[PDB]
């Protein structure tokens, strides 16, 4: 009717606002620091989506977990998550951040970032390119495009 | 065979100490830095519109990977288990049997995407071309079990990039 | 009047960008999130000593451009210096004791 | 046989070296076009 | 009719706040090769927009505070200063004339300190209190070469008056008498509203920037934009201060155009400024302060003090 008319331009108007001000903080572990530093580099330059280069982590929408996550920095890597503002997301990028990739069967490597915090998008490489990368983090822009918070909301 | 930076004496003279002089009060190397960033933003910027333009790439380049076929729609794999007998990231399992017309081929025939380090050890070292790594690098998932790839997903991508899989290994099989 | 007005309206709109910055990302309910003296410095202190020193020196210097108008003006230029040069003084005194010292 | 190959001359030449190419005025111009400035505006 | 003025006033000062955010990020990108925001809005004119909705439909962060009443009048002071640094600025016409504007300006902007102490206070963390005093100490140590820097200016002026300083100006720029004292003050003005090489609290040099430190801050949007009406209310300062305009007193509108081109131009030197260096060590710019600029400010106050005695040059107090 009217109300459901008025929650979905809503959701619309917040979806709009917060994929298209992506505040990316970014855990570079390990060599895909490299290929998201060069996803900011001029050539495919995040910063022209909305997606600023070196925000702050307390202020960051999307946590980009961009290297290996050791056993030793785990506990680390899960108080960033903690401390992090709603809605957040996390883009894992590469192998190691996948699934442990190289150094999956490593004593001190956690197999994939997900069994640590909840993952969004999983972007693949050995480092997956800056483009691919790029292609990620718009994909998380049109995951968050399809939200239906108010809508869901108006429908309990 | 070698050289000294930073072995320089500045002369003393009344000349080249009132030109220091004047560097330091009236701020000329920051004025210099200031014409460098002005000549930067007058430059036509490095970027391309992705998606719409794309980052140049080779032939060579090692993305998805993808099962292939011989020109009569026979699957090339002959279960050798050479690939992930190479494989460094042990991403690649591979089970087999004789098929119903005698033939080996593979039962199983999985790939671990979120293992694999896309290092073309396995295109490399397949005899018969069958697994090669293709020019998909546009392929992230939402899900983690979506990148493990079985034998059904990898023909699919063979089927689906074979018309430029083809024209790749063609462009670069002399080099190999 | 218009002065205290400006002020008002200027608090008035400030208030209400606070009062809507705090309110306004209440309207989400979220997932309640249920997980888990300073060093001194002497430089520090005096730094701002310093400052309030040589502020008190500035209140001192601030009716110069009313002061020029005057007619005893070798007076007033022979204090106008000398307040200036009182403040270089505290500054010399400041520098050669040490005191602009790792802050300089 | 058909390789990758430099040219038959060889390639062209290759610059290294550092060129900071010294613009700018001198230290006496420089502070004397401060002061005709500083004298034009005390006019 | 004068509430209409005040909003005219402080509504497009919060809109062309909204756009130096754009204006600064594309600057920036095509100074670093690159581009800034495109995508958003054509030529990226939506960005401040949906990111203005960002930040106000974002969770408070995670921790609480030390003292709720500081946390609540720390951007409230900052954004009420913000607000009335603007009133006396004469473009032509100042909204509120006084005859002390610059003296207001000067005294209001010493009061901008205690946003960043009752901040530093109301932070749980005993490291971003520690930040908030160098930042404090910081800002109180270039105000004084912007006060003395200020008052040799003035000097030449004959008042406080911030319409007079039209007037002073209708034969030549004021930076042409004055030129060190121009460019010092500028540095100071950049010193004193943290923007860079001088921005320690949001850089390194920095005992509690960095990452994964406590601290409940404030919502970051009311102080980002306290300073960024900070920022161009300081270049609009500086181009009225040293770079006045002509003024047709029947054709207002020549005047405003002009000094909005400067001051334009003035906040992109910033942008250009802050895109050009490094930055300082906290004892590098206290010894820039203490040891370089107000050594020169005196000396150039003495200078200024003394010169229109010696060439008969006093100006008028009216
Ligand atoms: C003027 C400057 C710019 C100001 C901001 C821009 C203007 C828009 C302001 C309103 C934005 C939309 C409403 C607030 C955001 C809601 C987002 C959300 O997740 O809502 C879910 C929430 C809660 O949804 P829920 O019940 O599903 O909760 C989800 C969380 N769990 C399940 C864990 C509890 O929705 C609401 O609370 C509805 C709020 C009112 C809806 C809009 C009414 C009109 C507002 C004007
Ligand atoms: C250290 C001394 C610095 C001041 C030197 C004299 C400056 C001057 O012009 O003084 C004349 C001024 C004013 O003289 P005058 O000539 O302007 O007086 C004319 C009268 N009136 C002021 C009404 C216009 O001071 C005096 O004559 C007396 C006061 C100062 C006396 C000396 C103080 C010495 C302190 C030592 C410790
Ligand atoms: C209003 C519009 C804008 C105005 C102009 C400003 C735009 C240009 C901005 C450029 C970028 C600057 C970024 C920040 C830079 C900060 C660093 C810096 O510059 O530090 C200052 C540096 C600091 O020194 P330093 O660190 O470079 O040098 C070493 C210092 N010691 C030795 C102490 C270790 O210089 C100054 O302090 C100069 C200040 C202004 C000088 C004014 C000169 C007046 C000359 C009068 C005549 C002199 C001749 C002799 C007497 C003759 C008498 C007749
Ligand atoms: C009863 C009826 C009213 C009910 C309540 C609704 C009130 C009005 C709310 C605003 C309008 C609602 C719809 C919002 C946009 C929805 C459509 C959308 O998202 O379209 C996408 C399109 C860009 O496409 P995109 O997906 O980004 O593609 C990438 C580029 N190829 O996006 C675009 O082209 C740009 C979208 C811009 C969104 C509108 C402009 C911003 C909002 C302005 C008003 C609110 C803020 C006011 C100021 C706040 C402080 C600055
Ligand atoms: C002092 C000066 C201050 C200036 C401030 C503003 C600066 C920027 C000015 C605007 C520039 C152009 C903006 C264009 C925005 C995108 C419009 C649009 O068409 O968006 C598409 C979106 C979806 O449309 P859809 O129906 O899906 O179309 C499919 C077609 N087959 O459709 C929608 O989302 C619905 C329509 C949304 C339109 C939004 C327009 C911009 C609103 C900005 C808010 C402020 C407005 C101005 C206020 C001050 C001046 C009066
Ligand atoms: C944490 C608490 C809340 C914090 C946020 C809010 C407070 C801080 C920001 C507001 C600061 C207010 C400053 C107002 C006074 C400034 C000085 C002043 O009045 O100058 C203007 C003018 C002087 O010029 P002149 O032309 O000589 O005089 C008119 C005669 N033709 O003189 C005039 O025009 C005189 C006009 C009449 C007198 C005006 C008096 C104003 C009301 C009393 C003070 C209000 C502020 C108290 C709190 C301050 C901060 C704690
Ligand atoms: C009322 C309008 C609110 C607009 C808010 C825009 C905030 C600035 C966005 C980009 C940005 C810049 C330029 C910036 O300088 C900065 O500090 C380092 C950020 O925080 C990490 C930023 O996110
Ligand atoms: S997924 Fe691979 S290339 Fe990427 S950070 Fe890990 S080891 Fe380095
Ligand atoms: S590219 Fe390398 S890691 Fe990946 S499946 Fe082939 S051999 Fe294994
Ligand atoms: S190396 Fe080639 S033929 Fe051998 S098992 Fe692997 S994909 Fe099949």
């Amino acid at each position: 009717s009217r109300g459901e008319y008025v929650v979905a331009k809503l959701d619309d108007l917040i979806n709009w606002a917060r994929r298209s001000s992506l505040w990316p903080m970014t855990f570079g572990l390990a060599c895909c620091a490299v290929e998201m530093m060069h996803m900011a580099a001029p050539r495919y330059d995040m910063d022209r989506f909305g997606v600023v280069f070196r925000a702050s982590p307390r202020q960051s929408d999307v946590m980009i977990v961009a290297g290996t996550l050791t056993n030793k920095m785990a506990p680390a890597l899960r108080k960033v998550y903690d401390q992090m503002p709603e809605p957040r997301y996390v883009v894992s990028m590469g192998s190691c951040a996948n699934g442990g990739g190289y150094y999956h069967y490593s004593y001190s490597v956690v197999r994939g970032c997900d069994r640590i915090v909840p993952v969004d998008i999983y972007v693949p490489g050995c480092p997956p390119t800056a483009e691919a990368l790029l292609y990620g983090i718009l994909q998380l822009q049109k995951k968050i495009k399809r939200e239906k918070r108010l809508r869901i909301w108006y429908r309990r | 065979t070698y050289k000294y930076v930073n072995l320089r004496e500045p002369s003393m003279d009344m000349k080249s100490v009132t030109d220091r002089a004047a560097q330091t009060l009236l701020w000329t190397e920051l004025i210099r830095g200031l014409g460098m960033t002005l000549s930067y933003l007058f430059r036509e910027p490095a970027t391309i519109n992705y998606p719409f333009e794309k980052g140049p790439l080779s032939p060579r380049f090692r993305g998805e990977h993808a099962l292939r076929r011989y020109p009569s729609g026979e699957e090339r794999c002959i279960a050798c288990k050479l690939c992930e007998a190479v494989c460094p990231a042990q991403a690649i399992t591979i089970e087999a049997e004789p098929r119903a017309d005698g033939s080996r081929r593979t039962t199983r025939y999985d790939i671990d995407m979120t293992k694999c380090i896309y290092c073309g050890f396995c295109q490399e070292a397949c005899p018969v071309d069958a697994i090669v790594e293709g020019p998909n690098f546009e392929f992230s998932t939402e899900t983690h079990e979506e990148l493990l790839y079985n034998k059904e997903k990898l023909l699919n991508n063979g089927d689906k990039w074979e018309a430029e899989i083809a024209a790749n290994i063609q462009a670069d099989y002399l080099y190999r | 009047m218009n002065l205290m007005i400006t002020l008002l309206t200027n608090f008035t709109l400030a208030t209400l960008l606070v009062t809507i910055a705090f309110w306004l990302p209440q309207l989400n309910v979220y997932s309640e999130k249920t997980s888990p003296r300073l060093p001194f410095s002497m430089k520090f202190f005096l730094v701002a000593i310093t400052f309030l020193l040589f502020d008190l020196e500035i209140a001192l210097l601030l009716p110069l451009p009313w002061a020029s108008q005057t007619t005893n003006l070798n007076t007033m230029l022979t204090m106008a210096l000398l307040l200036i040069f009182l403040l270089a003084v505290s500054l010399a005194y400041e520098w050669t004791q040490k005191g602009l010292e790792w802050t300089e | 046989v058909k390789q990758d190959m430099p040219p038959v001359g060889g390639y062209g030449p290759i610059d290294y070296k550092r060129n900071l190419p010294r613009r700018g005025l001198s230290g006496y111009s420089m502070f004397a076009v401060g002061i005709g400035a500083l004298l034009f505006g005390y006019w | 009719m004068f509430m209409i003025n005040v909003l005219t006033l402080i509504i497009p000062i919060l809109l062309a706040v909204a756009f130096l955010t754009l204006v600064e990020r594309k600057v920036l990108g095509y100074m670093q090769f690159r581009k800034g925001p495109n995508v958003v809005g054509p030529y990226g004119l939506l960005q401040p927009i949906a990111d203005a909705i960002k930040l106000f439909i974002k969770e408070p962060l995670r921790p609480a505070t030390s003292s709720i009443s500081m946390f609540i009048l720390a951007p409230i002071l900052a954004l009420t200063l913000a607000l009335t640094m603007w009133i006396p600025l004469p473009m032509p016409y100042p909204l509120i004339n006084m005859n002390l504007g610059v003296l207001f300006m000067l005294a209001m902007s010493s009061l901008a300190v205690y946003s960043i102490l009752w901040s530093g206070w109301a932070s749980n963390s005993k490291y971003a209190l520690i930040g908030a005093l160098r930042a404090v100490a910081q800002t109180i140590s270039y105000e004084v070469t912007l006060a003395i820097i200020l008052l040799s200016v003035l000097l030449m002026n004959g008042s406080f008056t911030l319409s007079t300083l039209i007037i002073t100006q209708e034969q030549v720029w004021l930076i042409f008498p004055a030129w060190p004292l121009a460019m010092m003050w500028f540095i100071s003005t950049l010193a004193e509203t943290n923007r860079a090489p001088f921005d320690l609290t949001e850089g390194e040099s920095e005992l509690v920037s960095g990452f994964n430190v406590e601290y409940a801050a404030g919502p970051f949007a009311l102080f980002f934009m306290a300073e960024y009406a900070n920022i161009i209310m300081m270049n609009i300062f500086t181009t009225t201060l040293f770079l006045g305009a002509f003024h047709n007193p029947y054709m207002p509108e020549l005047y405003t155009i002009n000094f909005t081109i400067k001051s334009l131009l003035l906040s992109i030197t910033f942008l250009w400024i802050r895109a050009s260096y490094p930055r300082f060590r906290y004892d590098q710019l206290m010894h820039l302060l203490w040891k370089n600029f107000l050594p020169l400010t005196l000396a150039l106050c003495m200078w200024h003090v003394s010169l229109p005695i010696l060439l008969s040059s006093i100006p008028p107090q009216t």
